[PDB]
């Protein structure tokens, strides 16, 4: 899954 | 923009990772790891196959090694790398001796890890929280269970794991999408009672403070910051843990606002670090705002946007006296108090002699002899 | 319920 | 020995 913190 | 001579802080760039040839494709939380200002570890991949270890203490010297593992961190101070593969296989090596400190396979994949102390590495799986004394000499011992994860951390991205010096209090931080924003959830854990408490928060740290009356004995405080995903209100809290009844002076709980401008709707606290020596809290937001608070009183000293590129990780700087961070352009930026300017700043900009005295006396700083 | 601390 | 890294 995509890393939230990097959004 | 505010000139450096007017600030209560010293602002520096430690290294620019793109300057060293690092692709922006790897400038992200899972790839570019930062446990301390001693090292940055960049995981790169090419053609189905490395780590670039940047030694900030040796002129940004880069050591590149191929690895079968898929994730890596350096220790806060020593030339010791921790590598994992397929979430289950973990090995920790002293790169100087080429000696293996730890080698084990977990039953459940590691999804997050972070150094808790100079001796102890923290691990989080989908269901559990564990720690290893990496230097105890028992190479093949698995990490010891600390506790199960709290339900509040369900469906979160785990982004931090911190502990007190005594290694008997812990906090695990997770974030999740809520109301179009990023909410934070923290699991606080007392090892003495083997009990957890779930709180709202994006950042957490344990620290210590010497109060008048307590002699040379510090009291312990937990520092945490949150932005409410519903209201948008930010709040910093500082609260004592485990007050020693023999000590006459107690730390009164402090609560302070964390300011967010009207056009920073989706910003949130991304890091918190503390200078024990100076009693200064450094709080950083994702959008690059630095907030300084005085630890004894919780008083906000300073707010400034130090970078316009989003921050994705941070760690202690300069023997844990400041904060360092990495932005999306690979700038490793550092903030610490200016030992020569902070007291004059409080006296002249904040017009507060008592607060100036608190800071000067605790830190042994110039500016308030008069 | 029991909490560790007042947060 | 097993190694996850090229030492």
């Amino acid at each position: 899954g995509v890393s939230l913190i990097d959004l | 923009a505010m000139a450096m001579s007017d600030l209560p802080i010293e602002f520096t760039e430690l290294v620019d990772l793109m300057s060293l040839g690092i692709s922006p494709q790897f400038l992200d939380f899972r790839s570019t790891t930062f446990e301390s200002d001693h090292f940055v570890t960049v995981r790169e991949t090419k053609d189905g196959t490395s780590v670039a270890i940047v030694d900030l203490a040796k002129g940004n010297e880069v050591t590149r090694k191929n690895m079968g593992g898929d994730s890596a961190i350096m220790h806060p101070s020593q030339m010791v790398i921790s590598v994992r593969a397929n979430g289950t296989i973990v090995q920790i090596f002293n790169l100087e001796t080429k000696s293996k400190l730890k080698s084990f396979t977990l039953d459940e994949p590691v999804i997050f890890w972070r150094w808790l102390s100079e001796t102890t590495l923290g691990f989080v799986t989908a269901r559990s929280i564990l720690t290893s004394n990496v230097f105890d000499g028992n190479v093949n011992a698995k990490p010891q269970l600390l506790t199960l994860r709290h339900a509040n951390l369900n469906n979160t991205q785990i982004i931090n794991f911190v502990a007190n010096k005594n290694l008997d209090w812990f906090a695990v931080v997770g974030i999740l999408q809520e109301n179009g924003r990023i909410a934070g959830r923290i699991q606080l854990f007392s090892k003495q009672r083997n009990i957890s408490q779930a709180i709202d928060g994006h950042v957490a740290i344990f620290t210590n403070i010497l109060l008048e009356g307590n002699g040379s004995t510090p009291v312990q405080v937990f520092v945490t910051g949150n932005r409410n995903a519903t209201t948008g209100a930010g709040e910093l809290r500082i609260i004592e843990i485990d007050h020693d009844a023999s000590l006459p002076s107690q730390y009164q709980k402090e609560t302070t606002d964390i300011f967010f401008p009207p056009d920073a709707t989706n910003d949130f606290p991304i890091a918190v670090q503390v200078s024990e020596k100076y009693g200064i809290i450094y709080l950083l937001t994702k959008y690059g705002f630095i907030h300084l608070y005085e630890l004894e009183t919780g008083t906000n000293l300073f707010v400034n946007r130090i970078t316009a590129e989003s921050v994705f990780t941070a760690a202690p700087y300069n023997h844990e006296n400041g904060i360092a961070c990495i932005n999306k352009k690979g700038q490793v930026l550092a903030v610490e108090i200016s030992t020569s300017q902070i007291v004059p700043y409080i006296l002249n900009k904040l017009s507060n002699v008592a607060l100036a005295l608190i800071v000067a006396t605790r830190g042994g700083l110039p500016g308030a002899d008069d």
